[PDB]
């Protein structure tokens, strides 16, 4: 199993932003998946997931409306889209897989494999 | 609504023997991978030698000398190879060397007055030459006299001594008289608490390597604290020292399977089974932590609901 | 509508024959009140299986009942002369009995 | 009791909805009441695989020879020890099992029950597991039903008028 | 346990026919009845049933409207009455009888006796 | 929970309905919930009868003489193995029959449940197991009722009328 | 609304004791017709010998010999018309040969040299003239002499041979030397794996059928391929034989009551028991398919609802 | 499943009603329905504590010295005992506190839906355990339900305006 | 455990008295409390009782409206009101203890002590 990160860099606020997670050595279309969040020196925050058929998105209260995320399971790539970006979404993003094995595809109720992360950074 | 899906599995329950369900479990582990592993139990191969030839110290198998083990895996294969003998209680000797763990063994000095030591028989060739079992001591005649032996040895230590002897019945009575010198010989070994006499039986018996007489198999425990007379005036094999007695997990097991570097928490003669399961069926001898032993083959644990393809 | 039987058919005297009676899911899914009849020519229809998997008294065992989601097998085993006749099952569809086509043994 | 068949194609979870408004067809999973049936299943799981036999140094099973009273005691106590656990691994799984459909049909009835008292006098149960909203819903207002945060209120007199 | 059917007969079409099976040994008032008919060289098919006291009564769809069911549990006689009779009906009638001891009474899940049947035909 | 008493007179089968409409006193028995019922009952009973213990040569039980630890033994493994056998015995005639009074309870609520939803705002409960219908019933609208084709809307006009 | 009858009954369950229901079924059979039936199985009746006299060959029970059986019936009316004797471990004796199931006895050639053959007492009568057990053969002097007897008989067989012999303790030591010749004697029966010997003991005991003496009866089994020798210098019951030996389901038990012609599965010594039901309170000892056996009296299962007369 | 709290403060009876009428805030206490499971929780307890084990001599279970088959088969014998008791005890425990939570959930749920009955059409569910009375009730009124006496035909008229 | 009654006298028709039980020996608020009359020859008469923390109280249906029950937990004194008195209730008045030590203090199934008696009694 191995998670790769890729779109960080900066971006001016009120901008937009695309990270991808290419995920390889298991079957994609089996588990969920997550996008977590750890801004530099604080804690970690949960930011989405989706289910394996990617039927079923769940976004936090501070992410709603602004970030979404989608999955191509035939390119068994996980996408992150930034739409309105702020101050306050400067952090360094994981792509976090479903680690259980019973009745996995439905929700991430813990995350065994993470990603190495992409750092997001908006200034001026 | 609810889900459902394509292929379902059938589930026994209390109104019914057949619901089918989304998904099921075994309960039942009736696999075994037909191998032993070593890593977590210490496993000992007695590949030609049983417990008790490898006990009294059969010829072709002094490399079980001073050996420990937490599961003995006997052969059908073994085979003996010595003076023939039996023991009256082959299932306690057995049960007691087994549990305790450690073939150890301390010679004492045991003083044995106008008798000739280490005899032989060509039974037990070790190398060219006839033998004897290396852990029992056979006393002959020494020239036309076998005086009452009356040998003691005491307990100063802090663990239980296994005392192995024996008694030799002899085919005839030409060969007791050649042997020992008394007609009718006599060995007794008590403790402090405990006493056994056995008085040799003269006859012959079915011929196995050369040998038409037997040996009988003995054993007494001392306690620390306690004493241990021998006396005789005939046909005893004396014992040469005592086993180290020790207490723990360490059991004997009758298997044919080969033994190999795997982790695996217990041993079945089948092989070793995993241990994720709460029930079995491949065998009912085990040794450690493993499912319990069922007569069913299957037992389906129902993770789902009913499957109702196209109260709630 | 009925429940759906096979024509015919046939095996040599000794094997294992299986008739298979293909239910809905109110008729034979939803009950275990599955019944077997067997009919000789020109004679009244005898029960060979009551229930899924019972025998009345004064049946051989090698007749046995099964049944597996919507469809029910009888099994005849040791097929011999004696056996050859139409074989029909009954259903329990909640508020009427539905009986089979029929399948007719023939014994080789 | 009511719903009489399983939506194959709901593969996001074990409960949900679909509706017909005047946008299109949809469908959702229902996921709070999804993982409290899996958090139940998984516990009762634990609980039969949690491994508590661990023995040593037990009887002999096996015999070669033939022996009078000690052979046939200890085959006698094997016998009795194998029936009692075999009848116990039977009930076990029967009572589990029971209890895994009864936990799963409530789980189905408690859904349907807060739906129900969400849409206070506002919808109708229509024998199946499907109700008739008596208003113009559009997504937002389905979505609020899942959500939880449906106001009764502001379609209700739309609702009482089309009802009667 | 003995049942004998009788009535058989030919009737001419859109006629009324009244079939009897006489039963004994058994308790009559206990078990309950049913008609079942053969077709000549077809299979078999259910026609009606009755409940040990007689106050249910269960028809088919091809048999509802036309013939009806009755029981007198003081003779020990089974009545089928037919009303309205087609090119159709022409079959063997076999009177069964509740083969189960379990809360018998209440329908016929299984049919442990049979009648030899009587056979009524129509035609010009 | 809502019906205090058993109608003695009812031979027809274990549930039903009786009605007072203009015509006059009526009954009737219910034969899909009755039969469910019994089945369900009967699978039960078939799997407790089954017979899978068969043994033939074992320990003796009874002794004339007085021996030591080998009759001993012998008796205290006769005695684990009654003592077991009856706590089991108990258990599961305890479990069955509970079960067997919670299947028969919830087949009443069951047909309830479903007669309720067919007189779709047609019917009010009136706190015992009975309907009041706010319309003029025949017998064929009764019977209806039991064979599961009642329209609700031809009846519906009227009936909201009389309620309100 | 539900259904009630006027007639319920009392069911227990887990909140409480008694609940009405509409009706129940017995769970436990409490009752017995008295008598035993034969069509399922063998049933032999032991009317007036036990197992042991008859494998023995007791002079009143010589209709039993070569009488195969599923289950003997011991009655408590068994008496011992010969020599008195005893068996050390008579329970062991008892389950072997029943668990057999079959007394087959093939007549071997043994030829004992120097002694008389055919010895009898007055305790077995057989007819007007004194006799012995049939199955077993009394040796005594020739003349003035007793030789030394070493006789052998090998396994050439596919099956257990089993060999019952014994040892005669005379009361006086004026009989050891009338009948055998020498003072103190010996019997050695060994295989080539066990070895058994006894040495009589001379002493007075109580007074049966006018014999002051008696007879230690033993077993040896031979496997196949094994072999068998016979050593003796006096008190030696000889083996006319050996009994073939078999496993399958066969079993002894101790009855009183009439064997009569039905078919039940389940025989208890109570009579034969039905089978349909789970439980049974009659007796612990069965044999066959039939139900547990419980302490209750009573066990009703509810096939039927509350019982309420004039959730839902 | 609708009531998500436990009144603290709730020390006369295990079930009971709050209300908030035009004359203040009350509390009371339900006894039909407490004493119901707390005899049922008493009769369960009475069940499980019967003594009915007396053993007077068995066989020893405690050795000095070491022996072969004999003392291996006691041990054997009385860990086998203790190994299915031990199951036995567990798993009466958790089948007996499995129903003891449902018999406690239903017998709310039971005075509930009685609740609901009683206000036939005059009071709408709240989502929460809490009826809504379209119609000015005083103390007396709230205590007619309690009772088991209320008479919803005075205010019917009154409450059926209100509510449409 | 002791209880004490006191109160008992003769009182006109339509008049009021008050009766007091003093308790002492156990916790007296975590027990319920009852009073229990039996007229001169008759029978035993259940009258009302209390809860633990006096907020429920239960009264017959012949004393319903006249006689009310009260305790004054910190003093552990039961108290009994009586309000209008008739020829009927001439009666020796017990106050009893909830015998129970199982969820004690919401009703008396059984009455383990009771007390001596008070008797009251009207007339002209």
């Amino acid at each position: 199993v191995q998670l790769l990160e890729s779109g960080g860099g900066l971006v001016q606020p009120g901008g937009s932003l695309r990270l991808s997670c290419a995920a390889s050595g298991f079957t994609f279309s089996t588990y969920a998946m997550s996008w977590v969040r750890q801004a530099p020196g604080k804690g970690l925050e949960w930011v989405s997931t989706i289910s394996g058929s990617g039927g079923s998105t769940y976004d936090a209260e501070s992410v709603k409306g602004r970030f979404t995320i989608s999955r191509d399971n035939s390119k068994n790539t996980l996408y992150l889209q930034m739409n309105s970006l702020r101050a306050e979404d400067t952090a360094v993003y994981y792509c976090a897989k479903e680690g259980g094995d019973f009745w996995s595809g439905y929700y991430a109720n813990w995350f065994d494999p993470w990603g190495q992360g992409t750092l997001v950074t908006v200034s001026s | 609504g609810h889900h459902a899906v394509p292929n379902g599995t059938i589930v026994k329950t209390i109104t019914d023997d057949q619901i089918e369900v989304t998904n099921a479990t075994e309960l039942v582990q009736s696999s075994s991978t037909g191998k032993i592993c070593n890593n977590p139990h210490r496993i000992l191969d007695g590949r030609d030698c049983t417990l008790i030839d490898a006990l009294l110290g059969d010829p072709h198998c002094d490399v079980f000398q001073d050996e420990t083990w937490d599961l003995y895996v006997e052969r059908s294969s073994a085979f003996s190879n010595c003076y023939p003998y039996d023991v009256p209680d082959y299932a306690s000797l057995r049960s007691l060397v087994a549990s305790s763990g450690t073939l150890e063994f301390i010679t004492e000095g045991f003083t044995w007055t106008g008798v000739t030591q280490n005899g032989g028989s060509n039974a037990c060739k070790r190398g060219p030459a006839s033998g004897f079992f290396s852990r029992l001591n056979w006393l002959t005649k020494s020239g036309s006299a076998y005086p009452v032996l009356n040998v003691t040895m005491p307990n100063n230590d802090n663990f239980d001594k296994l005392y192995v002897w024996g008694v030799h019945h002899p085919s005839t009575n030409q060969e007791q008289t050649n042997l020992y010198v008394q007609a009718s010989g006599r060995v007794t070994v008590s403790t402090r608490r405990s006493q056994q006499t056995i008085i040799p039986n003269i006859g012959s018996r079915p011929w196995v390597r050369g040998q038409s007489g037997r040996i009988s198999i003995y054993w007494t425990i001392v306690k620390p604290g306690d004493v241990l007379v021998i006396n005789s005036n005939g046909n005893l094999i004396a014992p040469r020292g005592y086993f180290k007695m020790r207490t723990g997990k360490s059991s004997i097991m009758r298997s044919d399977a080969p033994i190999d570097t795997c982790i695996s928490e217990c041993i079945t003669p089948n092989g070793s089974i995993p241990n994720d399961k709460p029930f079995q069926n491949v065998n009912k001898i085990t040794y450690g932590a493993c499912p319990k032993y069922v007569k069913q083959s299957t037992l389906k644990l129902a993770t789902g609901m009913r499957n109702v393809p196209e109260k709630a | 509508s009925a429940l759906t039987q096979p024509r015919s058919v046939s095996g040599s005297p000794g094997q294992s024959v299986t008739i298979s009676c293909t239910g809905t899911r109110s008729d034979v899914g939803g009950y275990n009140y599955v019944s077997w009849y067997q009919q000789h020519p020109g004679k009244a229809p005898k029960v060979i299986i009551y229930d899924v998997k019972k025998r009345p008294s004064g049946v051989p065992d090698r007749f046995s009942g099964s049944k597996s989601g919507n469809t029910a097998s009888l099994t005849i085993s040791g097929l011999q002369a004696e056996d050859e006749a139409d074989y029909y099952c009954s259903a329990f569809a909640g508020s009427h009995t539905l009986f089979g086509g029929g399948t007719k043994v023939t014994v080789l | 009791g009511f719903i009489e068949n399983g939506w194959e194609g709901m593969i996001d979870g074990w409960y949900g909805f679909r509706h017909q408004n005047s946008e299109g067809t949809g469908q959702a999973a229902d996921l709070k009441s999804t993982q409290a049936a899996i958090d139940q299943i998984n516990g009762k799981l634990n609980r039969v695989i949690e491994k508590t036999n661990e023995k040593f140094h037990q009887i002999e099973k096996e015999f070669s020879e033939v022996e009078g009273r000690i052979q046939d005691l200890e085959k006698y106590v094997e016998d009795t020890k194998i029936d009692l656990w075999s009848y116990n691994a039977e009930l076990l799984v029967a009572l589990e099992n029971q209890h895994t459909i009864d936990l799963t049909d409530s789980e189905m009835n408690k859904l349907f029950e807060k739906t129900r008292r969400q849409l206070r006098e506002n919808a109708e149960d229509m024998g199946n597991g499907c109700f008739k909203i008596y208003h113009k819903c559009d997504n937002a207002c389905i979505e609020s039903i899942r959500n939880g945060t449906y106001d009764h209120d502001i379609y209700r007199d739309e609702a009482l008028n089309n009802r009667f």
